């Protein structure tokens, strides 16, 4: 199966600024690859899907990037509404697996 | 209205209908198959094409028996579909060929 | 029963018969070449339909020369079969629209 | 000059057009999109050629809804252009086959 | 000796010339190239056979434009050839159900 | 020829406990990998073929899983009838090939 490595573990970052987490899958998967954002207590929230294509209802702030194996969610200029956790997720291949997790912190 | 021509038409909404089944069939025999790309109804959707069309790529194919027998049926309605349509262009050239003779 | 139709089926029984005995005959032939792939029953089968249909993924090919002769054997047999059910269904459409006018 | 020769040259002339506008198209629909490959001119018209004569050997392919719909409309261009030369084929015979015996 | 089946017998000579003059040509245009995989006579041959029936599995194809040239010239030719012997196929079940009625 | 690594050798666990053999391929196989049991002076016997389909006759007890060049061979609660040696062999490219073998050692 799929693995999908999301390192850091942990962001930390100064309000305003720029954030990347980086989801590494262990094959080629395209661009299917997904985020997911889950803040303290709450269920996931599609963030991104397919790599880039954006939402609605998420802040113009979210953005991703890549193909193939390495991945890219960028938050630009970071606010406490953004502290959770990020995951990312492929259905690239069956069966569709998760991340690890990254969690941002201000 | 001329057989051929009605054939031609149904070949062409049957081959539709073989499609839109196949790609549904494709992903509910594909998905539970360990490292199975042919997962997801949109791609499904060019994979039945480009099999009845016969171009098979290999960015996308069945691994599953149910997926492959899936393959088969689109496969031969694809064939027998264009070949349909190929015959009645024959009885249709063969047709009036016979009138820039007379008969 | 006319002739057109019963060379289709007989091209049915025969293709039938042919990806058979090349799925056989692909896996005997493939044996035995490092780094084949075209080595089990089942996939060897799915192999020759694919083939003999034309569609050919690329998931699956004979890499020794033997197996690559099956191949065209099940690639000429594939495309002769098929070719010759649009040849019947001409037949078929030519003779009818004759109807369709008199004769 | 007999209709089912008309129609084979313009179906020549047509998928000619189909395949420089199926190139095109591909590289315009294609670019924007991460991974895909089929964003040149030149490989995307050896793309178009080897998918209107259904070979398709996986080296290229669209990856872009709109990709894969150029590429629908090329392959079936390219099949039923064929396909028309094969009906004039008939047609010809046919009509000599007719005289070869008198009529 | 009919027309059409000497027109499929001529198809199938002339198929096996250019299949042989493929094979030659695609090696002395491939080769020079970097990367290039269909650079041997005997894979070469295989290559243009499964090019001719435009099964294209996708373990070898050409990437220089000479190369691809060549592989256009045997796409066409096995196509034609094989649908000019569906063709044949059909000017015979034509015939002989004008037969199986009388004329 | 494709190789299949096995380790660790050795395999310590506690009664009742679940293990997990892993098995690497050299190169992507799908699922065309099947596991071997083989006790003391024993013959090999089929516990799992292509990753995940059970036999008839092996303890419900015994799982498989994985595809591509990771699979992983899983006893839900081992017991002492469980100590033998594992291997994988995989049929997707000729030859067929063996695993160096995983010992369980309860
Ligand atoms: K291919
Ligand atoms: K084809
Ligand atoms: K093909
Ligand atoms: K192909
Ligand atoms: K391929
Ligand atoms: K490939
Ligand atoms: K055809």
């Amino acid at each position: 199966d799929i693995l999908l490595t999301q390192s850091p573990a942990i962001l930390s970052v100064s309000p305003g600024e720029r954030v990347s987490f980086s989801c590494r899958a262990s094959q080629s998967i395209g661009t299917d690859i997904h985020w997911y954002q889950q803040r303290t207590n709450g269920s996931p929230r599609l963030l991104i899907k397919y790599a880039s294509e954006s939402i609605s209802g998420i802040p113009s702030r979210f953005s991703g990037s890549g193909s193939g194996t390495d991945f890219t969610l960028s938050i630009n200029s970071v606010e406490s509404e953004d502290i959770a956790n990020y995951y990312c997720q492929q259905s690239n291949r069956w069966p569709f697996t998760f991340g690890s997790g990254t969690k941002l912190e201000i | 209205s001329a057989l051929h021509w009605r054939a031609a038409g149904a070949a062409t909404v049957l081959l539709v209908i073989v499609l839109l089944a196949g790609s549904y069939l494709a992903v509910l025999a594909e998905r539970g198959a360990p490292g199975a790309q042919l997962i997801t109804y949109p791609r499904a959707l060019w994979w039945s094409v480009q099999t009845a069309t016969t171009v098979g790529y290999g960015d996308l194919y069945p691994v599953t028996l149910w997926g492959r027998c899936v393959a088969v049926v689109v496969m031969v309605a694809g064939i027998t579909s264009f070949g349909l349509v190929t015959a009645a262009l024959a009885t249709w050239f063969v047709g009036r060929e016979q009138e820039r003779r007379g008969h």
